[PDB]
């Protein structure tokens, strides 16, 4: 049950994981997680801003 | 996936403004370098990797230091001192505890490491043989020890490590073990509500989470009866929380932390040092 | 003809008009709902109030000064007394609600002042001794609608018994952040010369589904005067701030008698 | 500020910088303000023309209340280093009347604006560490 | 949503907002180009500095009082020592140039005045003697950003030498027309109680594809108090008036060395 | 792929001269043995694989020698000998150093290795139990230790690793980490520019990559507290480029090194021995 | 993920890697690269230069 | 020998007089005095042997040969772009391989002339004019 | 060092005899008069 996954680049492959233990709170570190969403933090807003629009109209 | 490529623009003379807008709204600016200079294109091929939770927690930190001897304890004091016994907390080292605390809640399983570390406490009381150290994990309601070598060591349900002094230092994993569905770095409130005209006390209780908070306890022996010679020795207790999710960032602390909860001392509360003028580069 | 400027807010027999909004807040994104049985816990029937709680209270005003350094609430403490909401909360051991929080504060063109209006979860604040640490009496953590002000002192009590308050100290939000930073919590600025509300829609925040109202408060509502108030002819001139708040999507469980807090 | 503090669990920056501006002064203050970002190796701008041949945006007060002036990422490096550091320097910030405020009678003649910062999305930041601005007695 | 008020202008790395505006002028209809090859005259291949000189500068800020009788600029004169676009114009015998020219004048809702802003091609001026005719020092004609003032009394020198300035007379437009006809040119009015800004958009204009820009000036730029400033708290009150002008679709033919122009 | 076979060639009589050039064209000579004498045909089954880059720097070199202690110190001097701090440099030692400097620019990973050695300080002060060590990378801006038991020495971000005495030398492997898109072995410039009538110092001043280079520091602490018996330990530290990439050869240091510059010494700045004649075998 | 390649000959076949790391700078040195181009320092010349012609001509 | 890399800005950017090689190193008796290179011809200025040079790109000027050398150089550097008033990319080295000799005078003269074109000029980061000190 | 700043050609002596130096056509003006003018000058020409 090898998972085959791309490695983070180096200066100039892929690498392989075998999980050897019953519980998933025995595994490595979560594999890279790449999602955002900034505006729930810079732009949570009930009424939609258009940037070249009037923020107040 | 990257950050953000800039597109090649000229100029406008135009009725869109996008240098303009009203933060009263509760949105932050939103204009990039495109919307107020002439850009060129430039291709970004660099990522947010190491700013992923996982990457910005991916680090054993040292949480606490204890303390335990080896020697022919004749005192009740002297005796105490042959094993210890350490309420888990990450709030006695500032460096972890910050970084938690950009979050109201997490959601994490933990890799513990331990760093162990002997001294003779004197010479001409000859020699220490190679010692064992029993760790072991108290949960909540499970008996305490009263001594080193009392009936609660046999850790028949609890997890103990047995760690050979000069081996690897010992690790093991712990699940999210949270009795709600994430941690709290901050509770707001209290562990019971206070009726009116009771007789319980209400001038000595406390507030917020260390009023909720109970991870057990980490009890630690030399597993060793004593020597001659006298072994004082520390173990260095690390977390790394991994398969991290974190809910609410909130502003990091700024001034000293002077315990548990989020008090501020007297004399540590000017952070700033002041600039010589509003007009200092 | 619609305008960010202009808004009705109606929850239950309750009406808010605004001719003078700047948009209004969701926190972080999300409107307030029920609790779905994929996430439940408490397994008894809930009591669902609807419109006899979910509904604007009008908490006492409070007089914004030059010299004001700011005032805060807690949610739901500040709404346990209000109609049938106080009642739902404190006959029942559990609740959850989301919050419409309508923040009033009008001058005239000539005025000039800004507020930041910040909905803060887990607003834990400093005490006022030194010789305890988290030592607040339950009494004056929970004010109520009467809510408390900061201060630009803090002056820790000679006796651990005189300082179990809050040191809600302005610059640094009363619990030992910069205040500059406030602005990661979901807010809006009331800045006299733009608009003279602010509305935040606030969901159930919480690490569990459903939690004691009468323990724990969910939010905190800061209101910091980040520009002082100013008004040429009259430099001691005083504007009222109106703090208007509806529970919405309340949900309880785990009936039995009344709940009455200590009082002292 | 948050950004600040983020920066000081890292070594190096890139990307550009947003500085948005909101005037509370009252309604019936009018103005016209220079905001400037002059990159770094000349005279630190210390006068409207020498600020105003950078990169500089004119913030017209009005109804639109606040005015972002950006920090567009111009550095001779991939990264700067979150530290003071000449080689990494990043360069210059300043801010003029380009005409005045101006107010009528029974109106304050003094006020405040605030300044805000944030990252842009072109921005990241790399090699954690740990930072300068917590630590306790041993 | 979009008005006529509100405009964001974005040239180089230079960004100008207005939310008072009052629509914007391209004169004659024509937006500024690059010369085409088949209107080309110099034949070596040109500098078209872009970025690095088309974008906004700001002159020295003047002041309106009740008794201002107005101001004048020519171009590319105001611009020949701002950053890379002076740069670019004196090392190089030929250049053209269109612009974006904005003037700058907030007040309140409580003052009044209106200033004509008018961009004149050739605004020749009379000379301030009459012992001779077309009798202007290059000094004199060509004084940079701080530009020239406008007068209400025409007093000619007693001797010629003393006399070799400008007569800019207000009501004759400093050349011997009546003010009242300088609407006949591009313009925007300033009127305090509409606008607070005026935005005139300059094609390149000329007899000639492109010339010698320390020798000659495309543009005058005029500002006269059509209706003066007053404000009745205090007659004696100024308001800023502030110049941004940005270079557009610049190109330069006939590199050498740098010209550096007489100053006495 | 091999080096050059030789072809069967007989001789010429020929206007084609490949034994006459101009060097003056930059270009080096070019002719080989068919050129200019009769060959036979040799088949080379012969590699130039020991000259890759790879091949070239596949070792691990120490370049610096470290040393630490663990005894009861007493005074400053005593306290500073518990722990040390290194800036991360190759210019301690000539022989890796020399070998990057053939060329301008590289960019590679690095191995780094450690070997870490004892000895009693004295006899008749007992002895000590074995030391536990641990090796702190300090990125430039994180707080460097002022003792040998500091806040700093809890590691939550800085990468540490704990050394076991007596176990395997340890290991890690460090990312290509320079801000360019290349490590610069040679920088011909200056950190600022000074401007005209600053105030600033001219007069001690500094050149070249010193101005600029920042790899952080490695901090080393023995864990353990004192034993009556003072140890004394050295840290050598080795570092191998892998997965190297070279660019602009440079000619080698012909005269020795005298600090982290290109700098020479008055008293070794002659190399050649001369012969006793230009006709010497 | 097993990488199969040939060895270095010796006095008188393949050998296997698995990279066990999820950082590529963790791996084992680079494969032998026999890449060269000794003529961008050898004979870097605008102008072909042809050995049996005159270099000058 | 007091410091090492101690070389002042004004020193190291002579502009185009440029410098001259020496055929003796005498280091300063102060640190103060010795702020500028040592360019000893045989050593390159920086403690290699000048018959090495050849590894960098080169033309030979030999007077019965050829009367001109015409280098093109890329921009070389370990960036994209840099500051070009903290920064040389490229150093230009004349060494006089085999001494100047002209029978009829031993003491004669002749000019080196060095003319240059910059080439795909690229510029970021536009502001105020830098000033260089000049002491 | 004024000279090389303008429009310039570097000519090696050898066996091409001669080097043509253009003056190519650079005017504000379509046509230059044939008489000496301020208006219509054509800059100037130096050797070094
Ligand atoms: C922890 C500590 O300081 N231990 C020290 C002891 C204690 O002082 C004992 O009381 C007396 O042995 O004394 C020493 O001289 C010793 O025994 O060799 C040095 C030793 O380091
Ligand atoms: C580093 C060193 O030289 N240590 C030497 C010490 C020191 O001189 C102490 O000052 C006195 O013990 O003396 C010895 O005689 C000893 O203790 O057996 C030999 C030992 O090698
Ligand atoms: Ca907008
Ligand atoms: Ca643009
Ligand atoms: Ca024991
Ligand atoms: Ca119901
Ligand atoms: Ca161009
Ligand atoms: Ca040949
Ligand atoms: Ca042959
Ligand atoms: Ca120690
Ligand atoms: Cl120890
Ligand atoms: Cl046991
Ligand atoms: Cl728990
Ligand atoms: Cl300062
Ligand atoms: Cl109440
Ligand atoms: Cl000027
Ligand atoms: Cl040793
Ligand atoms: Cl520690
Ligand atoms: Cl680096
Ligand atoms: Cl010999
Ligand atoms: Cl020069
Ligand atoms: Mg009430
Ligand atoms: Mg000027
Ligand atoms: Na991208
Ligand atoms: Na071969």
């Amino acid at each position: 049950g090898a998972q085959v996954s791309s490695q983070k680049v180096g200066a100039h492959v892929n690498y392989t994981t075998i999980n050897y233990y019953k519980d998933s709170a025995s595994n490595a570190a979560s594999k890279l997680d790449f999602s955002q969403d900034p505006s729930k933090f810079t732009e949570p807003v009930k009424d939609i801003m258009i940037k070249t629009a009037p923020a107040l109209n | 996936p990257t950050a953000q490529s800039t597109p090649l623009t000229s100029g406008v003379n135009s009725q869109e403004v996008p240098a303009l807008t009203a933060v009263e709204t509760g949105a932050s600016g939103q204009a990039v370098p495109s919307d107020v200079i002439e850009t060129r294109h430039v291709v970004n091929y660099k990522t947010r990797s190491e700013s992923t939770l996982e990457s910005f927690f991916g680090r054993s930190a040292c949480v606490t230091i204890l303390e335990v001897e080896n020697f022919n304890a004749t005192t009740d004091a002297d005796r105490k001192k042959q094993f210890t016994t350490w309420a888990i907390t990450y709030t006695d080292t500032v460096q972890l505890r910050r970084k938690l605390e950009f979050f109201t809640y997490s959601r994490f399983d933990l890799e513990m490491t331990f760093v162990i570390t002997e001294r003779y406490y004197a010479s001409n009381t000859g020699h220490a043989r190679n010692q064992v150290y029993q760790l072991m994990y108290i949960p909540p309601g499970a008996p305490r020890p009263t001594a080193w070598d009392d009936y609660t060591w046999q850790s028949s349900s609890n997890p103990s490590v047995f760690y050979t002094y000069g081996s690897a230092p010992p690790r093991m994993s712990i699940p999210y073990v949270g009795i709600a569905n994430a941690y709290s770095h901050f509770y707001d409130g209290f562990a019971r509500v206070p009726l009116k005209d009771e007789t319980v006390d209400s001038g000595d209780t406390y507030y917020g989470l260390v009023t909720i908070n109970d991870f057990g306890t980490l009890a630690v022996r030399v597993v060793n009866e004593y020597n001659p010679a006298r072994i004082t020795s520390k173990i260095r207790v690390y977390m790394k929380p991994k398969h991290v999710r974190c809910w609410c960032p909130r502003p990091p602390r700024a001034v000293p932390y002077r315990g548990e909860g989020v008090d501020f001392k007297q004399d540590s509360i000017t952070p700033l040092t002041a600039v010589e003028n509003i007009n200092t580069f | 003809g619609y305008s960010d400027r202009v808004r009705q807010i109606t929850l239950g027999n309750s009406t808010i008009t605004t001719q003078e909004a700047a948009n209004a807040v969701v926190a972080y994104g999300e409107w307030p709902s029920y609790l779905d049985d994929k996430e439940a816990n408490p397994i008894d029937a809930p009591t669902e109030p609807d419109v006899s709680s979910n509904r604007f209270y009008t908490l006492d005003s409070v007089q914004w000064k030059s010299t004001s350094r700011g005032w805060w609430w807690k949610l739901p403490d500040a709404l346990k007394d209000m109609g049938m909401f106080g009642q739902n909360m404190y006959y029942h051991y559990l609740g959850r609600s989301g919050y419409t929080v309508h923040v009033q504060c009008n001058a005239s063109k000539f005025h000039q002042g800004a507020l930041g209006v910040f909905a803060i979860p887990e607003y834990v604040m400093a005490c006022n001794t030194e010789a305890k640490t988290s030592y607040v009496s339950y009494v004056n953590a929970n004010p109520g609608e009467k809510g408390g002000v900061f201060d630009n002192a803090y002056n820790p009590s000679a006796e651990a018994s005189e300082g179990r308050k809050f040191a809600a100290l302005d610059y640094l939000l009363g619990c030992g952040v910069l205040a500059g930073n406030a602005f990661v919590y979901p807010h809006q600025i009331i800045n006299l010369r733009t608009n003279n509300s602010a509305t935040l829609v606030l969901p159930y925040v919480n690490s569990l589904a459903i939690d004691c109202m009468a323990k724990h408060n969910n939010w905190g509502l800061v209101i910091l005067p980040l520009c002082k108030l100013d008004y040429a002819p009259n430099s001691s001139t005083e504007i009222p701030i109106t703090v208007t708040i509806a529970p919405m999507f309340t949900e309880f469980n785990g009936l039995r008698n009344i709940t009455v807090p200590a009082t002292q | 500020t948050m950004l600040g503090e983020i920066l000081n669990y890292y070594t190096h920056w890139t990307g550009s910088l947003r500085f948005t501006f909101l005037f509370c002064g009252s309604m019936m203050a009018t103005g016209k303000i220079l905001l400037s970002y002059s990159p770094p190796g000349a005279k630190p701008p210390t006068t409207r023309k020498d600020a105003m041949l950078g990169t500089h945006i004119i913030w017209d007060l009005g109804l639109q209340s606040s005015c972002t002036m950006l920090a567009p990422w111009i550095s001779n490096t991939v990264y700067r280093r979150c530290i003071k550091d000449d080689f990494t320097e990043g360069g210059y910030i300043t801010c003029f009347y380009q005409t005045r405020i101006v107010v009528p009678s029974g109106t304050p003649t003094s006020m405040f604006m605030l300044a805000f910062v944030s990252a842009c999305p072109d921005f990241s930041v790399r090699l954690l560490r740990d930072t300068n601005h917590i630590s306790q007695r041993t």
